[PDB]
RNA sequence: UUUUAUUCAUAUAAUUAAUAGGAUAAUAUUUGUAGUUUUUGAUACCAUGAUAAGGAUUAUAAAUUGAAAGUGUUAAUAUCAUAAUCAAAAUUUAUUAUUUAUAUUAAAUAUGUAUGUGUAGAUAAAAUAAGACCCACCAAUUUUUAUAAUAAAAAUAACGUGCAGUAAUUAAUAUAUUUAUAAAAAUAUAUU
């Protein structure tokens, strides 16, 4: 029906037709079939300390650590991300001092806003935690010493300033270094009652349809009590 | 970067008296110390003995259950006087020490 | 190649870093230890010296 | 090629005893030339006469390379040299000579690491610091008595108050711990112990010298109980390790000092 | 272990030898370089007796073919179940003019032969023309001949044929074979004709080979010339 | 066991047909046999897979190829001789119109149109991306 | 109650890698050109091609001396493109179509044993320049109903027995009966 058993091909007939078309269009655009080629199929290898990767990859791998940190979510003392913060700074200090040509009067808008914040965040962090940790104020210098290589007056002088109020802050700081009485009644009232004085839990089942089922204890004038009270062999059991 | 692969062939063949043990305490210190006496204990040269289930209860279903579903030998322990709960009846092939 | 080589380099770093991880911990319960005997050693003397 | 049985087979332990066909004397799948009757024998080197194959010399021999096929007639023995096996033979010489042939999956990020970037790791408790309170404090603050704003501030207002101290009586089996206790607390707890052993730690509260709570812990000195020894070793902050006058040092005595 | 040979023309041509090609080889170069149907079948059969050629079967079946491909029969068996009516009777002139449209039909190519016959066997086997035929064949003196001999001179005049002339021959192959008495005027085979048409779909009524023997495959033989017994040609 | 009247023939075959010289299935050999070139399912009932039959995959190196077997045709026709057939260059030219008489054992049938390029099933194409 | 014939004879032994010109030519001692040593399928295996056997049918009548042999497959074999331990010189070793009654060994060593009235069975040859898929038990596990000393069904790639449909080896089927370690049939009707 659909397959052959006979497997030989006879002679006569069988006149296959062969027909070939071509269009110019098909040679002139070739279409594409580019899907890994030399170009984009490159080594991969892996370094463990942060310092290994150059300063653009060092970034790129801060800007992770910090989306990790932000799933971490626990905010509160940040000194973990102050160093980030200030690792990532560093990345543009080492970019300018090496000889790249990243300077921050030749940097455009984007990269000028996303120092300014990176240089905020560590800033405010080191504030956050320069009371906890005696050595925030030094990530503090480190990000003014980073601004002045940058050569960005404007936010050198606000780093210098709170690095200057912050180590003063830091001098000082460390220089001076219903349901509850609902219960009680009940409890006293309980109290006073058993002074003055001087139900039981029935067992549950699940059925069906999580539909509960109370098994309460055997009325004591029926029979079956005593039925299981008697010995079961009379001539074997004591009585 | 290749783990081994099993093969099903090869299959257990029993030499011994392959002994399946269940352990339950009073307490969770005895159940520690049973344990400890237990693997202190020298292997036989004929027995074998599988240490399935260890607690702190008193006899359950599941125990009966574990111990005497299957045909090989099996031993209970019952350290304490923990209360039991098992609806079902321990098997004759199955040793219950209560001590 | 460069699969194979991947995934054994990154393998070895991984392997590089949670051994350091393990003995800077080691360092950490060596030293809590010896502040530990440190202190027990001052509460002996104190001890005998008060009895 | 595979060694199976079609059927689905059952339980391989009777009640009492391990079934002969799945015991290592009387194994299925091994050909035993001990009892073997004499059809098999016929069988086989027939086979091995009508396809071109070794003559069959030794059965004991034989039996070490006989390999195992089930079949609805029962076990086939096939010669190792045998056309039959031939997958089955070269499965199984690959895996004597490598059997890691199977791809795992690659590990990924490190656990430990993975519990410092945890988002419940604030959750984790510890054990107060008896000497610290900032540790204290913090502790309240994690039970929810004061506000996490409090810390610094309930830091200073954190006080000592004496507690009532704990003893741990220890010592080797029958040297009178209990008996110690027993006149200590007025009981008779000694001869209503079952077997005159003690195997359960008891903690309890008695009101001596000047009229103070002591809280006496009796640890059982049989030397199973390593586990409760730890237990009031650390709970107790004094021992009182008892030697019998009679019977000297012994090596519960000795690891308990 | 089978070498690729690519007997397609488009696996074996590629642009870069294309661009070589087509300078040495173009349009323009080529030609600076370079310098009634069945009649024609008839003349191109013939051609193969001159003295450089052979009689060859594959000429004979095309101008058969050509020859054949008429509809004549159908034509001529409608307007013979015409002729036996009755140029009087109301009946007879619808059966007429029913067949004649018909037979112009098939003509003209507007109905295919196999619905035409449908037709023409639904027209046939009705009662009205069996007794109308029925009463032909019982008078003495009949319309028969007039009406076959009107019917080819229609054929004629309509275009219903393909040679103003064939409809005569026709009528005297019809009139020959009415004198073998093999089926009463007005009374075709339709199962014979239903059985011809269920096939074909239009109605009709010293070896010479391609491939030579090789040396491999033939192992003693010569070729279909040479005669290992001659005689002597004066 | 020189001399031995050898295994039976029902035996022989039921051995064969044990150790697996019978395939378990028909897909591969159907799609080896080179008597049809459609692809090892079959049987096509799906509009995406209709499309596949209708459309074969080719690779862009033997497209060009194709495309360019046209240009020279045309460039060897003369102008006259294109605009009478109506061979332009968004018009389709046909290349190769033959027809073909085989006979012998199929699989050896079908490895001979692999290798005239008769049979197109059966090719590896690699792989491509988005557009 | 159509013709013809048939006794047929050698058969194992051992070692296999490179180019280099001369008389009558305007000159080359290159007359006489000098760098050991890291590889391995057939002294015995290449499975694939040919061959053997071997067939087909239109030529009316007149003229003309003319216008007239063609092969699949099944088989066996083998020296070829494909899988390492061994045949070609020292031949006994038995391998189809032969001279029968007048004269019988001179140039490479060239046949001493079968006369028996030409008397079997088998075998070969030709009309040609002549003149005719698949059943039951057994084995092997096991599963359900059942716990009665039950009993029964069923799932199962390699065993051992008997022979079971597919126009198929036998008119077919059904009912009933009978024998054999329990397979196969037999017997007797009914139906088609
Ligand atoms: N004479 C005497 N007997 C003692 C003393 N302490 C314990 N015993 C004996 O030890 C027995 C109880 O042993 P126990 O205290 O339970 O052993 P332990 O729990 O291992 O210390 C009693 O029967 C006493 O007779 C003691 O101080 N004097
Ligand atoms: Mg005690």
């Amino acid at each position: 029906l659909r397959f052959a058993r006979n497997w030989w091909l006879t002679g006569g007939n069988n006149y296959e037709l062969v027909h070939e078309v071509g269009h110019e269009r098909e040679a002139t655009e070739c279409f594409a079939e580019y899907a890994q080629d030399s170009s984009r199929d490159v080594y991969l290898m892996s370094t463990n300390r942060l310092s290994d990767l150059p300063p653009g990859d060092r970034l790129k791998a801060i800007v992770g650590l910090m989306r990790s940190r932000w799933e971490v979510k626990d905010a509160n003392r940040g000194y973990d991300k102050a160093k980030l913060l200030l690792q990532a700074l560093e990345c543009f200090s080492e970019m300018k001092a090496s000889g790249q040509i990243g300077d921050f009067n030749s940097l455009p808008e984007p990269d000028q806003d996303t120092f300014l914040q990176y240089v905020e965040g560590c800033s405010r962090f080191a504030q956050a935690c320069s009371h906890s940790h005696p050595d925030a104020v030094r990530v503090l210098l480190r990000a003014a010493q980073i601004c002045e290589e940058m050569r960005c007056v404007e936010k050198r002088d606000e780093m210098i300033q709170v690095t200057e109020a912050a180590a003063n802050r830091m001098d000082r700081a460390y220089a001076f270094s219903n349901e509850d009485c609902v219960r009680l009644k009940n409890t006293e009232e309980l109290r006073r009652r058993f002074g003055n004085t001087a139900p039981k839990r029935v067992d549950c089942l699940r059925i069906h349809r999580n539909r509960p089922l109370l098994l309460h204890p055997m009325k004591d004038n029926n029979k079956l009590l005593e039925l299981s009270k008697l010995p079961a062999r009379p001539e074997f059991d004591s009585w | 970067l290749y783990a081994r692969k099993p093969d099903n062939n090869l299959v257990r063949t029993y030499s011994t008296q392959a002994f399946v043990l269940s352990c339950k305490a009073a307490t969770f210190g005895m159940l520690q110390a049973l344990m400890k006496s237990i693997y202190e204990i020298p292997r036989l040269e004929g027995i074998s003995t599988e240490i399935k289930v260890t607690e702190v209860g008193g006899l359950r279903d599941y125990d009966v259950a574990l111990i005497g579903s299957s045909g090989q030998p099996g031993c209970i322990l019952l350290y304490g006087g923990c209360k039991d709960t098992n609806t079902l009846d321990v098997p004759n092939h199955v040793t219950v020490i209560r001590f | 190649q460069r699969s194979y080589v991947e995934r054994v380099h990154q393998a070895q770093v991984r392997f590089k870093a949670a051994m350091e991880l393990e003995g800077q911990r080691e360092q950490l319960i060596e030293a809590h230890q010896a502040m530990k005997e440190e202190r027990m050693r001052t509460e002996r003397e104190k001890r005998r010296q008060l009895l | 090629q595979s060694q199976s049985s079609r059927g689905q087979p059952g339980l391989q332990w009777q009640e009492g005893v391990v079934d002969p066909r799945y015991s290592s004397s009387g194994n299925m799948r091994r050909f035993n030339p001990d009892t073997v009757a004499h059809y098999v024998k016929a069988t086989i080197q027939n086979d091995r006469r009508e396809m071109g194959l070794g003559e069959v010399y030794d059965w004991h021999e034989f039996a070490k390379d006989a390999v195992y096929i089930p079949t609805r007639s029962g076990p086939l023995w096939v010669g190792s040299d045998d056309p039959r096996c031939a997958k089955f033979m070269r499965r199984r010489s690959k895996m004597q000579k490598t059997p890691q042939q199977k791809a795992r999956p690659k590990p990924g990020p490190d656990p430990a690491k993975a519990l410092e970037d945890h988002p419940l790791r604030e959750y984790f408790t510890t054990a107060t610091n008896l000497r610290d309170p900032l540790s204290t404090a913090n502790n309240l603050h994690r039970a929810g008595l004061i506000r996490e704003y409090d810390i610094k501030y309930t830091a200073a207002k954190v006080r000592y108050v004496p507690r009532p101290p704990v003893v741990s009586i220890m010592g080797h089996v029958d040297h009178g711990k209990t008996t110690l206790l027993d006149y200590l607390r007025k009981t008779n707890v000694a001869s209503q112990e079952a077997g005159g052993i003690t195997q359960n730690v008891g903690a309890f509260q008695v009101k001596t010298l000047g009229d103070t709570l002591v809280t006496f812990i009796d640890t059982p000195g049989h030397a199973a109980f390593t586990t409760m020894r730890e237990v009031g070793a650390t709970a107790n902050d004094l021992i009182v390790l008892v030697v019998s006058a009679v019977d000297g040092v012994q090596p519960q005595t000795k690891e308990v000092i | 272990n089978f070498p690729a040979h690519f007997i397609k023309s488009a696996f074996t041509t590629d642009p870069l030898k294309e661009k070589q090609k087509a300078r040495f080889s173009s349009g323009g170069e080529a030609m600076r370089e370079v310098q009634d149907t069945e009649f024609q079948a008839l003349v191109e059969f013939i051609e193969g007796a001159s003295y450089d050629q052979l009689i060859s079967g594959r000429r004979f079946k095309k101008v058969y073919d050509v020859l054949s491909e008429n509809d004549d029969m159908f034509i001529w068996l409608c307007h013979t179940a015409m002729s036996v009516l009755n140029p009087g009777d109301m009946r007879s002139r619808l059966i007429y003019n029913h067949l004649r449209i018909l037979a112009e039909s098939v003509a003209s190519g507007e109905m295919t032969q196999r619905t035409a016959f449908r037709f023409f066997e639904s027209a046939v086997r009705s009662p009205a023309y069996r007794e109308i035929a029925k009463r032909q064949l019982e008078g003495g003196a009949a319309t028969r001949l007039a009406g076959i001999s009107a019917a080819a001179d229609v054929m004629r005049r309509m275009g219903l044929t393909r040679r103003p002339m064939s409809s005569y021959f026709e009528l005297y192959q019809r009139i020959v074979e009415r004198s073998e008495a093999m089926t009463p005027w007005g009374f075709p085979p339709l199962f014979q004709f239903e059985e011809r048409l269920s096939l074909e779909p239009r109605l009709k009524f010293r070896r010479i080979f391609w491939i030579p023997p090789t040396w491999n495959r033939a192992g003693r033989f010569l070729g279909p010339h040479v005669t290992l017994y001659p005689g002597m040609t004066p | 066991a020189d001399r031995d009247d050898g295994l039976s023939l029902q035996r022989q075959r039921d051995m064969k047909v044990m150790l697996g010289y019978l395939p378990k299935g028909n897909h591969e050999l159907y799609a080896a046999r080179g008597d049809v070139n459609v692809p090892a399912p079959f049987r096509a009932s799906h509009p995406t897979s209709v499309d596949r039959w209708t459309h074969p995959q080719e690779s862009n190196l033997e497209q060009a190829a194709r495309g360019s077997a046209v240009l020279a045709k045309r460039l060897s026709m003369t102008v006259s001789e294109m605009h009478d057939r109506q061979e332009t260059a968004e018009n389709p030219a046909t290349l190769d119109r033959f027809y073909y008489r085989i006979q012998g054992p199929a699989l050896e049938a079908g490895e001979l149109k692999e290798a005239l390029g008769l049979k197109g099933n059966r090719k590896r194409l690699p792989r491509r991306a988005p557009g």
